């Protein structure tokens, strides 16, 4: 039918755990630099 | 629905895509940042030195363990640290804070870790080969190296120290 | 008479899960470890023979991440394309992939059990292990060729009956999986033809370590996604029907199995980023090309998470979560393989950042990793192992599943899942506090004491999954033990999901079933990504003596 607004919120999730574990890392990384 | 469904589903598609290429891309950029900067020392060097493991504690700079840390330029130091059978040496590694560290490890054994705690320095330890890590410590203090590799029996009881002076 | 593939096909299976079952025993005491809590004086009361915490590692290492998902994978991606194609697999070659398997495990399993092996499941050199697991192991990872062959022989086969005609959806999946999988598999059987073997009998004293390690990291990462797509063809292909719903595109489904068969094996250098001896450019390629193979499971979670939105709709989807509780949360074929899906969110997240470079010195080596992998191998590949058995089982059997044991189903699956997450945040903490990986960290109490919130957890996960385990043995050996044999359903096709067809569906589709062109795409970017490095340690190799210490 008309607009998955539930796959867009799934792919959102995601994009947002991808970023805080990557960010959060490399806030980790320059610390021990 | 259905048949209106897969016009539609390859507009989100595409555009998911080309989010998620731009995302990684953004990612690329900033780990090439790490790369040009000074903490890109953590990185092993590439050219291959190979040594003899049997004959390492005999003959080499991982022979005589009082001669471990080197100077080696104006605000350089390099340390010969060996990783073996559930130890390390020497024990402990007395550096200058802010002096570049130049770490040179290899292994008379099995294969080891050298995980110095607090650091960025995480590099694999392999017999018959010598690896170079670079790192200036800007804190003084003690220092804890864990092996973070299956080393044998005695693996969870492997630690090293690593003091730098103030 | 009726089916003789399905025998084989079962058979594989029970191993497996026999197999996952002893490995897995392990698990409950060693995420007891990581929670200081030191069960293994308790282990050694039911398994005497038990010499170390590493001899069970290694057991519950090899069993698990090698053993099960081998079987499965070769279950799975075999069964599949011939029942969708109709057409007969060659079971002269069929019980030949089984009985090399059977044996060959064999052949392994008795060193490691006599404490002969405890190297781990991915056996280093100079760490040198009893020569007959080296020998067993190389054998029942060859049998896969067998599999390679025979799977290539139906689609050689309907592509002479039905001339011009596109490959079914499934076994297209299928080819291109068998056909990653050898281009893949390579780098062990190099290096264990040429250094392990030898070496192991006595034909040379040592092995360069460098080399041995480039050699198995070549196949330590297709050999994931080895695990993997399995669970990904049951998902893309069976779950939109267990859902009540539909598969909403075939050429993005057709265009993962097409990336993946490109992309999954030159990468292997991201497990390398630590080791001496190779060029930070050569790392930094990997690094990206490694970012490149995430674009497809990216493609997966937005293909799988419409089908499934879709499928809640048309079972009356409300609003924005509204269609989610419209799914069949009843039936655990579906529920089992949804809920890894969600874990696989947070596995995903942590194996980017393991691939960044630079920032896996953040994290390499430490709990962070087996925290990781067990979202993935020990949470979506498995669970969905678990659910492929409450829709797959009946069919090879044609013995029904009651009302006790379906709800059995939603209670083993999710404790199994709540466990997994439980462990996560306990690993991915206490590896960030900088706790290493394959150690018996229990028996040095003391050591990290900055680690005692996390460790609880482990201790938590620990208790749950040991709950979760047993419950599923149970249930197991509960369906195999009674005779009630109800042949209809046996006949019954497997339940395969509706696809949607368009204008476009057929452009893109040819072009992708050019297998041949991509397949030599395929050689060529392993060759032009490990060609040059391997060619240099070839040219310096420094074998070093055998070492023992267990
Ligand atoms: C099955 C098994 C595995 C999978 C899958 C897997 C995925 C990845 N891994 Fe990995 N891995 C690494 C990189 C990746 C990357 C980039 C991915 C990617 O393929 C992951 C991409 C995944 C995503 C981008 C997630 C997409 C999300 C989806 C698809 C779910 C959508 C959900 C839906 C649709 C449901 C919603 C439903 C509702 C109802 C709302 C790296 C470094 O680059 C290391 C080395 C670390 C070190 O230094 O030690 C590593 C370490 C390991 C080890 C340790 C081996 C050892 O002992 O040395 C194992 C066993 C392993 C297995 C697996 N790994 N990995
Ligand atoms: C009962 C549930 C399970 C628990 C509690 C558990 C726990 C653990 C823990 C804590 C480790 C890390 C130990 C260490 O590095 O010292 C580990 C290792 C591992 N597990 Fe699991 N596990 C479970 C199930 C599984 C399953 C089903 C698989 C197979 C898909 C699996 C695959 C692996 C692998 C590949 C390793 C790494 C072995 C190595 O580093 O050599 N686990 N397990
Ligand atoms: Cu040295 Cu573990
Ligand atoms: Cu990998
Ligand atoms: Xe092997
Ligand atoms: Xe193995
Ligand atoms: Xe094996
Ligand atoms: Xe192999
Ligand atoms: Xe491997
Ligand atoms: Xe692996
Ligand atoms: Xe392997």
């Amino acid at each position: 039918e008309e607009k998955p607004k539930g796959a867009l919120a799934v792919i959102l999730v995601l994009t947002l755990t991808i970023l805080v574990f990557w960010l959060g890392v490399y806030a980790v990384f320059f610390a021990r630099g | 629905d259905q048949h209106k469904a897969h016009k539609a589903i390859l507009a989100y598609e595409k555009g998911w895509l080309a989010f998620s290429l731009a995302m990684l891309f953004v990612f690329i950029a900033l780990i090439a940042y790490t790369l040009a900067t000074h903490t890109a020392g953590v990185i092993p060097a590439g050219k291959l030195e190979r040594v003899d493991p049997t004959t390492v504690r005999q003959e080499g700079p991982w022979a005589d363990p009082a001669q471990a840390v080197v100077q080696t330029g104006p605000n350089q130091y390099t340390v010969y640290v060996l990783a073996f059978a559930f130890g390390y040496q020497p024990n402990p590694i007395e550096v200058p804070q802010g002096a570049e560290i130049v770490f040179k490890i290899t292994s008379p054994d099995v294969i080891h870790g050298f995980h110095v705690e607090g650091t960025n320095i995480n590099v694999e330890v392999l017999p018959g080969e010598v690896s170079t890590v670079r790192y200036t410590f800007k804190r003084p203090g003690e220092y804890r190296i864990i092996c973070n590799q299956y080393c044998g029996l005695g693996h969870q009881n492997m630690f090293g120290t690593i003091v730098v002076k103030e | 008479e009726a089916y003789p593939e399905k025998k084989a096909t079962l058979y594989f299976l029970v191993l497996g899960f026999l197999a996952l079952i002893v490995g897995s025993l392990f698990g409950p005491f060693q995420a007891l470890n990581y929670g200081n809590v030191d069960a293994y004086p308790l282990l050694k009361r039911l398994l005497p023979f038990v010499q170390s915490y590493y001899q069970g590692l290694t057991l519950h290492g090899v069993l698990n991440a090698i053993v099960f998902t081998q079987l499965f994978a070769q279950a799975i991606m075999v069964y599949l394309p011939a029942r969708e194609l109709n057409m007969r697999p060659n079971m002269g070659l069929m019980w030949l992939s089984w009985w090399m398997a059977f044996i060959g495990l064999v052949v392994a399993a008795l060193p490691l059990l006599a404490n002969e092996a405890t190297v781990l499941y991915t056996f280093y050199p100079p760490l040198k292990g009893h020569w007959a697991f080296y020998l067993g192991a190389s054998v029942f990872v060859l049998s896969t060729w067998v599999s390679i062959y025979i799977v290539l022989d139906l689609w050689r086969r309907w592509k002479a009956a039905n001339p011009g005609k596109v490959t079914p959806l499934v076994t297209y999946m299928a080819v291109v999986f068998w056909l990653m999988w050898f281009l893949a598999s390579l780098g062990l059987v190099l290096e264990a033809v040429l250094f392990l073997l030898p070496w192991s009998f006595g034909l040379v004293e040592g092995v360069d370590p460098l080399v041995a390690r480039t050699l198995f990291w070549w196949t330590g990462h297709p050999i994931v996604y080895f695990w993997l797509l399995p669970a990904y063809a049951i998902i893309y292909t069976i779950l939109p029907k267990q859902a009540g719903g539909r598969l909403v595109s075939d050429p993005m489904a057709r265009l993962a199995f097409l990336l993946f068969l490109l992309l999954s094996t030159p990468v292997g250098f991201h497990h390398q980023f630590a080791d001496p001896g190779i060029d930070p450019t050569w790392k930094m390629i990997h690094s990206v090309l490694t970012l490149f193979v995430a674009v497809p499971s990216l493609m997966t979670a937005f293909t799988v998470a419409a089908s499934l939105e879709f499928a809640g709709r048309l079972r009356g989807g409300r609003g924005l979560f509204g269609w989610i509780r419209a799914l069949p949360w009843d039936n655990p074929a579906f529920v089992a393989p949804v809920l890894g899906l969600l874990g696989f969110i947070p596995g995903g997240a942590g194996g980017i950042v393991n691939a960044s470079f630079t920032l896996d010195y953040v994290v390499h080596n430490t709990a962070w990793v087996p925290g990781h992998f067990h979202l993935q191998v020990a949470s979506l590949v498995t669970l969905t192992a678990m659910g492929s058995l409450y829709w797959l089982l009946p069919n090879l059997t044609g013995k029904p599943i009651s009302d006790a044991q379906r709800r059995l189903g939603l209670a083993v699956v999710w404790l199994w899942f709540l466990g997994m997450m439980i462990m996560a945040v306990g690993l991915h903490w206490a590896g960030l506090l900088n706790v290493p990986r394959r150690a018996y960290i229990a028996q040095v109490p003391d050591a990290y004491p900055h680690a005692a919130v996390p460790m609880v957890f482990n201790v938590l996960a620990g208790i749950v999954l040991l709950v979760a385990l047993l419950l599923f043995i149970y249930g197991l050996f509960s369906v195999l033990l009674s005779r009630e044999r109800k042949p209809e359903l046996a006949e019954a096709p497997l339940p395969f999901a509706e696809v949607i067809s368009g204008p476009e569906d057929r452009r893109l589709v040819l072009a992708m079933d050019r297998i041949g062109f991509w397949f030599a795409v395929a050689a060529i970017l392993v060759v032009l990504a490990y060609g040059p490095t391997l060619v240099q340690l070839f040219g310096h190799l420094n074998p070093v003596p055998g070492w023992r210490l267990w």
